[PDB]
């Protein structure tokens, strides 16, 4: 039912309006119970997230507590590590750009609060290189914090030691991937690894490692402060907590609001943000989780609401919860076509199914926009789509297939007409 | 047409010949391209199956229309690349017409 | 990298003269048992064929690839 | 500044 | 992806980190874990790019040298990332975001305007060698869709003439107020701040017990 | 895919047991190939007896011999595999 | 002890912990179609042509990579693991240049066979193909690399078996070309092995460019005399003159590799 | 002499076969014929080469005329293409 | 519409060390 209270809202500094710097952060009281929390114990911190039942705030959804629980196993003589990926290459994920730029500190204490939960020696934050200015803001914030002694050895007047670092991204969406963030951190080409050697087991520099969406690291200190329950209540069943929602494209006031999860899709454009540009009936389709997730047409649009369980029922993913909206004024065949162009210019090429498959769909999709291709080809793109979906080394091939599948699933008649249109003029 | 012989010595015409008739040995021509130094069809060994016509990817070896090539001596029947290329040049006009008529079928 | 041709034992007769032919340059051979390679499923059966046919034999033990330990995680070790 | 992020790194160091 | 040695772009172009640059380098390595020079190549490659936009083959060889890694190792890193430029870069190097979010909100619109203003095709440097336009992909900051990152200018929410205005500012003078030239602040509902219009609770507000 | 008629596979299998029971001696490995074809295999001593039963039995009259052949498996101790095909 | 029980389509073999799914199939005797996996080269997972289907599992697994766990029955000839090969082979072939009658790895292709046994009867790639630019890797290896299936076995061998560490991947997307960024010849002993190890005929031997075709070559197993390691080798002779000498495996002496001199 | 150059020396026996007879050799030697072929200029980075006539040509291949430094040569026709 | 002689075209395959013509 959304409509979270401002007091409950996590990032009060969202939209700025409060000094992103430490003195603003102190008025925010972000560093209020940090010593106590760490003192309580690592086990106490994970109890808090397990009670919260928080799901991954990045595109993949998994219990946050269980993921952190995995490398809570005893150290084998290799320093455990924390990796925070501030890269958000996915379209509509300007969300994480907020916490980093507007409220850098929340993430800094998120890092050490999270750090003792996994007993990480240190945390590296991979902010996308594109955001150079953004980087300027966080290390100013990180510098403040150590000057204070909030972070560093004996951080926050406690036995525990932590050091936080910022790493430059270099314009790659794939760098975002969990195994590939590591390799970029390692300095090799940004190519994902296979999951068998799981990230905790062989992390970075062969030392256990864990990767979290910046939102996931940022909420952990406040969730421990507010307790898992407070946070647990807002969510729906497995779904829980407020997740920032970004609405971009064909809406009167595109904005990122951290309104509550489980929001009726019709409600968030209509009530907050801006009602769909041109009217709620001028909605050819909604992209709920960003480019990777399949778009849902207006028919199912309001019925369903934004929570991961409800979306998977709907065949779409909450993902980064980036709402991209397409009025009846857009050539979807071309809209999704550029997302496949978005993925041919970006997939690493390490795996055969994504390399040739994504390029193959790009060629077919461009012909589909022209209408040159015959109607029978449509289904083949589908068959090409699932070959890529289950065979890829990472999830990006998973992601490339879904928008193609969505276009065929709900807009098959329109593509046939574009097929028909070209055949008629000869 | 340009004048470059079609055969590129893939040598599967040799592989599928039922009688072992075609003998091919090749080496890269100075141009760097791939050509056959020696292509010898032993016509007395050949049983005119027409599979070579079938097998060639560039369709360099073809079953030509002429059936009247009876020869006084056995050696004349053995054919090297120069006789076949010369045979090709003489009958190219009709061979082209014949392949033109039957390629849709194949 | 296929191993389906390294399965059955074969016994092959010793190689002999292959002189060039003067008229056409084709290879010419005077040895009848040259192209003959018989295939036998087991070493014992092949040895038997040589003994009853009276040909001399020199068996070579099969050498199969030794088991090799591989694991994707192992090379990710910066240590080594 | 082109090097401001990098200069900010040395102080942290 | 092949460096055919050219008089301009080839090692005859000597490269060496400024005494100041070399300093920056050491700092980088330490930031990274002990005994792991390799992690520092993407940052060290970035400072070679900071030094000079061209970053020729000579510069990458130096990077590998300073970082004691297989040279190819550096070559592979430079080729994989779009951030690094292996060819000369225009002084301004504007990049226009053309992913579906920006296109839906008119990103394409901007492009046509910029091509005319720079009076040049998309993808190459102006003759003045002062501007370079490229159709880059999602640069983040989608809520503000119309967008053009010029060396981190990340101007956003830009109407066509806005850019023209910005380009002029760049063409005569400098620092043209980089950021969303729109009235809104950072990302904010153009209407206002529905999320939080109240004052933020202070330190230790409703902090749970335990 | 060939137009297999299971109706056959069964009837011929049933005859294969019939023969196997009728001549428990001399008959082993009776099998109906996936090609709707039966191939009783007999000890060499059963050459005379098994054929005669098939040539002169009311429930199995196999009057003409289509062919007598001998594959040679050199590996097999018994090199030749005399095969008699009957109709 | 240390003998997990794993099922290969039921044969229920027992294997050491840490053996890959591909390795489990090998001891039963089944062969996972594979590219980019060589026994003495590190597992990379690039091709994913080896996707198999462990029973009761949502997705198919990478044979060369998944360490087989306890009691996971591998189904190597399922209706799924064949659509996981009928659809990969669709991709490798899609960008492939069909010059098989130029590719002197004609009958020595691990990519036509696997297509011809595990792949698809026809193509659906009505779109256009790609082309890369042939470069010079030296005087022994002819790299007609428009053939490359980006399987990264060269980049491994050139780093792991030989310590050259020169060959590398350059770029991303469908124009990742695995060739030296600057044109520096691959000069090292052990160089010619790349030919033997690239299953595609992208880079092959320049002297033995087009002198023969493998079905014809009569293969006699003999010993290396150029050097004192006495590496085992197979001399491939056609009509009585030697056409190539390529390595034959001896665990102890030359395990599948021979010197640049002796070939 | 011929395309390959097969020739018999004075001391060479096996040259008698031509005594009072003629040898089969070729004018229109192909080695020079494509060299006589003009370089097919193109606009696109990559170009096809059906050999001319589709089914009646060679298995189509796409050549990368990407470097003016080298005119791509389809391995089948020996036709040089000038970017 | 309006005597051959067969020969091997391939050259020698094994060349021969020609004696040094310099006497010693
Ligand atoms: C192609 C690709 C790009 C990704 N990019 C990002 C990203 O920019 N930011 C992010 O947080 N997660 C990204 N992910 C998801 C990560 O793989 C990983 O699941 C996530 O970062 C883990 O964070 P969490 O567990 O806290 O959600 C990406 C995944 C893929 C396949
Ligand atoms: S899918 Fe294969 S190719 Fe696409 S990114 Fe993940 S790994 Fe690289
Ligand atoms: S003839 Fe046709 S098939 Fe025989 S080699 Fe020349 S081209 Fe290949
Ligand atoms: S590699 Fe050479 S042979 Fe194998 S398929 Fe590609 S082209 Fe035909
Ligand atoms: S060259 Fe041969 S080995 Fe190296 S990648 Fe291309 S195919 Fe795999
Ligand atoms: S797509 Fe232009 S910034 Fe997200
Ligand atoms: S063979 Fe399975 S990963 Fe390459
Ligand atoms: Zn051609």
């Amino acid at each position: 039912f959304g409509s979270l209270k401002d007091e409950d809202r996590i990032f009060t500094n969202l939209y700025g309006r409060h000094d992103w710097r430490l003195k603003g952060a102190l008025r925010r009281g972000d560093w209020y119970k940090t010593k106590e929390i760490l003192l309580k114990g690592p086990d106490w911190i994970l109890g808090e997230m397990k009670t919260s039942g928080l799901r991954g705030r990045g595109g993949a959804g998994f219990p946050t507590g269980l993921k952190w629980s995995f490398m809570n196993k005893p150290s084998d003589g290799r320093p455990k590590y924390l990796v925070v990926n501030a890269d958000e290459g996915e379209p509509g994920t300007c969300k994480d750009r907020e916490i980093m730029r507007h409220d850098p500190h929340k993430l800094v204490e998120g890092c050490l609060v999270g750090g003792r939960a996994m007993g990480a020696r240190a945390a590296y934050i991979y902010i996308r290189g594109e955001f150079y200015n953004e980087a300027s803001n966080l290390q100013v914030a990180i510098r403040e914090a150590y000057e204070a002694g909030l972070i560093g050895k004996n951080a926050c007047g406690s036995d525990y030691d932590f050091d936080v670092f910022v790493v430059r991204g270099a314009g790659a969406y794939i760098c975002g991937e969990e195994t590939a963030l590591i390799e970029s951190i390692e300095g090799k080409q940004g190519k994902p690894r296979l999951k068998p050697p799981f990230p905790a087991d062989v992390g970075v520099f062969g030392c256990p490692t864990t990767v979290a969406n910046v939102e996931t690291v940022a909420v952990s200190p406040t969730i421990c402060r507010r307790g898992g329950t407070w946070f647990a209540g807002f969510g729906r069943e497995r779904n829980s907590g407020t997740k920032l929602f970004n609405i971009s494209g064909h809406v009167n006031h595109p904005c990122t609001v951290e309104e509550e999860m489980s929001v009726p899709l019709k409600e968030l454009i209509e009530k907050h943000a801006g009602g769909v540009t041109g009217g709620w009936d001028n909605l050819l389709a909604v992209i709920p989780g960003g480019s990777s997730t399949p778009l849902i047409p207006k028919s199912v649009c309001e019925t369903v609401l934004m929570d991961f369980d409800a979306l998977v029922q709907a065949q779409t993913g909450l993902g980064t919860a980036a709402v991209i909206v397409m009025d009846r004024s857009t050539d979807i065949v071309k809209a999704i076509a550029r997302l496949i162009e978005f993925y041919k210019h970006e997939s690493c090429g390490q795996c055969t199914p994504c390399r040739e498959g994504v390029d193959w769909m790009n060629k077919v999709m461009a012909r589909f926009v022209k209408g040159d291709a015959r109607p029978a080809e449509i289904d083949s793109l589908w068959e090409i789509s699932k070959q890529i979906e289950g065979h890829t080394i990472c999830a990006l091939g998973d992601g490339a297939a879904w928008p193609v599948q969505g276009l065929i699933r709900h807009f098959r008649p329109e593509l046939e007409d574009r097929m028909q249109r070209f055949a008629q003029q000869h | 047409p340009s004048g470059e012989e079609r055969c590129i010595a893939c040598k599967l015409c040799e592989a599928i010949c039922p009688a072992q008739a075609i003998t091919i040995e090749a080496e890269p021509r100075a141009d760097g391209s791939r050509r056959t130094t020696r292509y010898d069809i032993d016509m007395t060994k050949c049983i005119y199956c027409g599979f070579c016509q079938e097998a060639c990817p560039v369709d360099a070896i073809v079953e030509g229309p002429n059936f009247e090539f009876s020869t006084e001596t056995h050696e004349e029947l053995l054919y090297n690349k120069e006789k076949l290329l010369n045979n090709g040049d003489k009958w190219e006009a009709e061979i082209a017409a014949n392949i033109q008529a039957d390629y849709l079928y194949r | 990298s296929g191993v389906n041709n390294t399965k059955k034992w074969k016994m092959e007769f010793d190689t002999r003269e292959r002189w060039e032919n003067p008229l056409m340059g084709w290879a010419s051979t005077a040895d009848p048992l040259s192209n003959m390679v018989l295939t036998f499923s087991a070493k014992e059966d092949a040895i038997a064929f040589a003994e009853k046919n009276g040909w001399s034999y020199d068996v070579e033990e099969k050498k199969v690839p030794k088991p090799k330990s591989k694991s994707y995680g192992a090379n990710f070790s910066w240590n080594k | 500044n082109t090097y401001t992020f990098l200069d900010l790194n040395l102080d942290l160091s | 992806f092949v460096h055919r040695d050219t008089p301009e772009n080839n090692p005859d172009t000597p490269f060496d980190f400024t005494p100041e640059n070399y300093k920056r380098i050491e700092a980088i390595v330490k930031n990274y874990p002990e005994g792991h020079q390799a992690a520092a190549v993407l940052p060290v490659l970035d400072l070679a790019q900071r030094q000079n936009g061209w970053l020729p083959i000579s510069a990458m060889n130096k990077v590998a040298e300073v970082l004691q890694v297989p040279p190819m190792r550096v070559y592979e890193v430079a080729t994989f990332y779009t951030m690094y430029n292996r060819k000369p870069v225009g002084k301004y190097h504007i990049q226009v975001c053309t992913t579906t979010p920006c296109m839906l909100r008119d990103s394409d619109s901007i492009l046509e305007t910029l091509q005319r203003k720079l009076g040049i095709k998309v993808g190459e440097t102006t003759p003045d060698k002062l501007f370079t336009l490229i159709e880059v992909e999602c640069l983040g900051a989608c809520v503000n869709a119309p967008m053009v990152q010029i060396n981190d200018n990340y101007y956003e929410d830009l109407t066509p003439k806005d850019i023209e205005e910005i380009i002029d500012e760049l063409k005569a003078g400098k620092v043209p107020k980089p950021g969303p030239r729109s009235g809104r602040f950072c990302c904010e509902p153009a209407g206002g701040l529905t999320s939080l219009t109240e004052p933020p609770k202070g330190p230790g507000f409703g902090v749970q017990a335990g | 895919v060939r137009p297999r008629s299971d109706v056959t596979h069964k009837q011929l299998s049933a005859f294969g047991e019939y023969v196997a029971e009728i001549l428990p001696k001399y008959v082993q490995q009776v099998q109906v190939s996936c090609l709707d074809e039966l191939e009783i295999c007999i000890h060499p001593d059963g050459v005379i007896p098994t054929l005669t039963f098939l040539r002169d039995h009311t429930n199995a009259q196999f009057k003409s011999l289509a062919d007598l052949t001998a594959v040679d498996v050199p590996t097999r101790q018994n090199r030749f595999e005399i095969v008699y095909n009957l109709l | 002890s240390n003998l997990i029980e794993v099922f290969v389509d039921g044969q229920s073999v027992m294997v050491e912990p840490g053996t890959t799914v591909l390795q489990a199939c090998e001891k039963v005797g089944m062969q996972i179609p594979r590219f980019c996996y060589h026994e003495r080269l590190s597992v990379a997972g690039n091709c994913r042509m080896c996707l198999v289907e462990i029973e009761k599992a949502p997705k198919v697994v990478a044979a060369c990579a998944m360490p087989v766990m306890k009691g996971w029955n591998i189904l190597t000839n399922s209706e799924k693991s064949k659509k996981a090969r009928e659809g990969v082979m669709e991709f490798l072939l899609a960008n492939h240049p069909l010059d098989c009658p130029i590719c002197d790895q004609g009958g020595e292709c691990d990519l036509q066979d696997q297509s011809m046994m595990f792949g698809s009867d026809r193509s659906r790639f009505l779109e256009g193909k790609r082309a890369v630019e042939d470069k010079n890797i030296g005087p022994l290896v002819k790299t007609i690399m428009t053939r490359c299936i980006q399987c990264t076995r060269c980049i491994r061998f050139a780093s792991e078996i030989a310590g050259v560490d020169d060959l590398g991947t350059t770029g991303r997307g469908n124009d990742m070309q695995v060739g030296t960024y600057i044109e520096k010849m691959f000069m090292s002993e052990l160089s010619g092995n790349v030919i033997d190890i690239c299953p595609v005929g992208a880079l092959t031997s320049k002297p033995y460019a087009f002198t023969a075709r493998p079905w014809e070559t009569r293969k006699t197993e003999s010993i290396d005399v150029m050097d004192a390691v006495g590496s085992n080798i197979v001399v491939s002779t056609r009509t009585g003159e030697v056409m190539r000498i390529l390595p034959r495996m001896h665990e102890d002496i030359n395990e599948e590799w021979i010197s640049d001199k002796t070939r | 002499i011929t395309h390959t150059g097969q020739v018999y020396d004075e001391k060479d026996y096996r040259r008698v076969r031509f005594v009072d007879r003629q040898k089969e050799v070729n004018e229109n030697f192909a080695i020079d014929l494509i060299a006589q072929q003009p370089v097919n200029e193109v606009e696109h980075r990559i170009i096809a080469c059906d050999g001319g006539g589709g089914a009646l040509g060679h298995p189509k291949v796409y050549i990368n005329l990407d470097k003016e430094t080298k005119t791509g040569t389809c391995g089948y026709c020996g036709l040089q293409f000038k970017q | 519409p309006t005597q051959y002689v067969p020969y091997s075209t391939t050259r020698k395959k094994i060349h021969e060390w020609v004696p040094p013509s310099t006497p010693y």
